[PDB]
RNA sequence: GAACAAUAGUAAGCACAAUCAUAGCACAUAAAAACGUUAGGUCAAGGUGUAGCUUAUGGGUUGGAAAGAAAUGGGCUACAUUUUCUACAUAAGAAUAUCCACCACACGAAAGUUUUUAUGAAACUAAAAACCAAAGGAGGAUUUAGCAGUAAAUCAAGAA
């Protein structure tokens, strides 16, 4: 039973029911527990690919752009650039044809 | 504009994190295509309509379980009760057509 | 007030720091004003790092004085393309080398 | 139950945008890039094209919430005009007032 | 002539409420507002979502208390949770109103997924600040 | 009532702003001589101005189906508050911050802008590479 | 069913008036505008009374439309010197329908035709260049709108 108003408050916030204050918009969202350098460089899956082609300026400018991007995690970018190399090395015979030898 | 202001705006690019290599105005579309939210992912568009079948369903059976109160349901059915003891109803299906 | 708490627009870390408190070199310093511009003003000596990209504060944060920290390190690096440095580059007129020293001489000459 | 067929086809134009979008951006990233060759080109357009055309984002038609009114929508509360000030005559709606000035 | 959400002249016997005897138009001037909440403020988002809201707890609340709602639902809404305000009638004992009390309460707070909290309070009839 | 002390040195804050919108003035008003005498009680040393007004002025069609030449015309204003705190510390800061919140008003949003103070970073202290 | 040196009228209700809004007044505008009239408008906002459809008047896919011989309402741009260009913001420089064989230009292409580019799965859409420079030379009967920061002219913004 409860005996103040001040109770209902405060079995309600301890319950996890009422809202933490003073108010962090970031309250109860972690981010897989990842950091800015995670998230930033992304050399770590460029490290696959034909260096001096222009699968390097594509990939550049998709790198460039799953930096920008606060709407997605560590995972998604990475199942990203990971279809990419999937549907680049799924076609061999466009990238040779196209006249530039592509790794 | 001289090479020192190039390579003073490369440096700048490759630290930043922003484009590094020059590129076209048009390619430049792909940088912000991954630098946002899709459209069609967007929150404020999937979740547009609330589901009509929960609150539907929902609210029918509390209804029924006799808890919520329906007075526009009981205004159909009061009338389609007085419609049907008419003679005018709904006919079962396959039947009113052919006959 | 409502349902859910998340903000879209708390991400946003400002960093503003004054360049005079900086242990910046004459060098590192107009290097460093080359380098960020428009993030740098010139009146006030404040220069301001917005950081966005990434969804946790801590990271904007942490990526903002990362920024800072990398600016710095390269404001002291001098390399080969900085002594190829154009005079139309310049903040200031140099007396030395000038136009203006030329026609004096020529002026004096004749 | 939705209010209408309308609102049943549309809903499942959001969740099929919502599924293929994926696809949908890494296929446009290929196709709108300049760089890249013509050959991947006509290929990712062989392959947008094959995705069905009820999972593209402008298929997709904002309505009313509530009556499904196609237009006269207002983008921010979702809610066709005939609604919306129904609404907000009766004060249900906050903060809406009649402008004087 | 405007229509919007007005009580026409009879002749001269209808009772009225203080809320429908002012017009739209009076909004603010005299007329406060029956839902309170952040969405529609200058910088702010999700007004849709508590208009839903909003929306489907008038038809609840009607729905719910047959017959004994006096006076239109006040709804507010801070710091997440939603206090729902509502001028009732006397009609049933005791015992049904604190059942339905419970009921809402709990049916409320788990399908909005976030705290609710209920008053009611009793009149003997309907508030009439006009004819009669 | 439990406290404890971490021997870790707390946070300090420059100047920090709060932003108080609504759509009435009075809810504004009060709540401003909350705040203002809140801030007194615990010696935090602060001011409070008026942001100019912002109002907003949309019109719908005024009948179902047809009369254009007949238009409602809907208005929704915003107007501010802004509480000015300087020189406060981190806890200061939560505990202020904490019992101007929790009784914030329903109709009023707030938005608060801390500008934190930092001596400088660790790598750039005074080394040169 | 009223006459104020008043002759049968008194009446709360609701309009108008009064107050609110246009960040002080005053004004103006805004709003307000009862009762009824025009069986005025809308069963395509939605909801329903009455009648109908129920292997279909229902529900899906796919492709297809919206062509002009005209006739007209409303606009935009003009027909040019109070104009046209470029600088530019409010002292400038040049162009200027007839010389004549101009290597055509003065105004006036918003229209066409080419190439781009925006978006989009899909250009039929939109924007910008280049070309082209046509009708048009202030318009018949007859008419619209405005009493002040209005008309007129110039500029931007937002809604979807
Ligand atoms: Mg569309
Ligand atoms: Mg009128
Ligand atoms: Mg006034
Ligand atoms: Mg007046
Ligand atoms: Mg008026
Ligand atoms: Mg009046
Ligand atoms: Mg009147
Ligand atoms: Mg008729
Ligand atoms: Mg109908
Ligand atoms: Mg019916
Ligand atoms: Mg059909
Ligand atoms: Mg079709
Ligand atoms: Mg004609
Ligand atoms: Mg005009
Ligand atoms: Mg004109
Ligand atoms: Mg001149
Ligand atoms: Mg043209
Ligand atoms: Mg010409
Ligand atoms: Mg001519
Ligand atoms: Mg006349
Ligand atoms: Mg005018």
């Amino acid at each position: 039973p409860f005996q103040n108003g001040f109770e209902e408050m405060i079995q309600w916030t301890k319950e996890g029911k009422l809202w933490e204050f003073p108010i962090n918009n970031e309250a109860g969202f972690d981010d897989d527990g990842s950091e800015f350098h995670e998230h930033i460089f992304l050399d770590k899956y460029l490290q696959d690919f034909p260096k001096q082609g222009p699968i390097r300026h594509f990939m550049e400018l998709v790198t460039c752009g799953l930096s920008k991007n606060p709407y997605l995690s560590v995972k998604q970018k990475v199942e990203h650039i990971e279809w990419f190399r999937n549907y680049f090395n799924e076609k061999r015979v466009i990238l040779k044809e196209s006249g530039i030898q592509l790794n | 504009l001289s090479e020192y202001a190039v390579r003073m705006s490369r440096l700048s690019a490759r630290l930043f994190g922003e484009v590094a290599r020059p590129t076209d105005s048009k390619s430049m579309k792909v940088v912000k295509l991954f630098s946002e939210q899709p459209l069609a992912k967007r929150k404020e568009t999937y979740d547009w309509y609330p589901n009509h079948n929960t609150y539907f369903a929902l609210m029918g059976t509390l209804r029924f379980l006799g808890l919520y109160r329906d007075e526009h349901q009981d205004f159909r059915d009061e009338q389609l009760r007085l419609k049907k003891l008419r003679g005018k109803g709904k006919p079962r299906k396959g039947e009113g057509k052919r006959a | 007030a409502g349902p859910s708490i998340r903000n879209p627009k708390a991400r946003v870390v400002t960093l503003r720091v004054k360049l005079s408190s900086l242990n910046l070199d004459d060098h590192a310093k107009k290097k460093l004003i080359k380098l960020v511009g428009d993030r740098y003003c010139k009146s006030t000596d404040v220069l301001t790092i917005k950081t966005d990209r990434c969804p946790l504060k801590r990271q904007n944060y942490d990526y903002a004085v990362y920024l800072l920290t990398v600016l710095y390190h390269e404001s002291w690096k001098t390399e080969e393309w900085e002594k190829k440095k154009t005079e139309a580059d310049m903040e200031e007129y140099i007396w030395e080398n000038s136009t203006s020293e030329k026609n004096i001489l020529e002026t004096l000459l004749q | 139950y939705y209010v209408d067929w309308k609102m049943l086809r549309d809903v499942k134009r959001r969740k099929m945008a919502y599924e293929y979008a994926d696809e949908r951006l890494r296929i446009n990233s290929l196709r709108k890039n300049t760089i890249l060759p013509k050959d991947l080109q006509e290929v990712a357009d062989e392959e947008i094209a094959s995705l069905p055309r009820d999972s593209c984002p402008v298929r997709i038609r904002n309505r009313c919430v509530m009556t499904s009114r196609p237009r006269g929508v207002k983008r921010r509360w979702r809610l066709s005009r005939i609604v919306f000030r129904h609404l907000a005559d009766h004060g249900q709606l906050s903060g809406v007032q009649r402008a004087m000035w | 002539k405007n229509r919007a959400a007005r009580v026409r002249v009879s002749k001269g016997d209808k009772p009225v409420t203080y809320e429908e005897a002012h017009a739209p138009h009076y909004i603010a001037h005299r007329k406060g507002w029956l839902s309170l909440h952040t969405g529609n403020l200058d910088g702010e988002d999700h007004a849709a979502e508590r208009t839903v809201e909003d929306v489907f707890l008038r038809k609840f609340m009607l729905g719910t208390f047959p017959g004994c709602l006096a006076d239109q639902l006040v709804l507010k809404r801070r710091a997440n949770q939603l206090e729902i305000c509502a001028l009732v009638l006397r009609q049933l004992p005791p015992h049904k109103f604190y059942f339905l009390v419970g009921y809402s309460e709990t049916l409320l707070s788990h399908f909005y997924k976030c705290p609710v909290h209920l008053h009611l309070q009793t009149v003997p009839s309907k508030v009439v600040y006009k004819y009669i | 009532p439990e406290i404890t002390i971490s021997d870790e040195p707390d946070t300090l804050y420059k100047r920090l702003s709060v932003l108080v919108k609504g759509h009435d003035k009075a809810v504004l008003d009060s709540y401003e001589y909350f705040a203002v005498l809140a801030a007194k009680e615990l010696g935090i040393s602060i001011k409070v101005h008026e942001p100019p007004r912002k109002i907003e002025r949309f019109t719908l069609l005024k009948s179902v189906h047809i009369f254009k030449k007949h238009r409602v015309q809907y208005e929704m204003r915003t107007l501010y508050r802004c509480l000015e705190l300087e020189h406060l510390t981190g806890s200061t800061a939560d505990v202020y911050l904490e019992y101007i919140q929790r009784n914030l008003p329903e109709g009023v949003a707030m938005e608060v802008t801390k500008t934190k103070l930092e001596q400088l970073p660790e790598h750039i202290r005074k080394p040169i590479w």
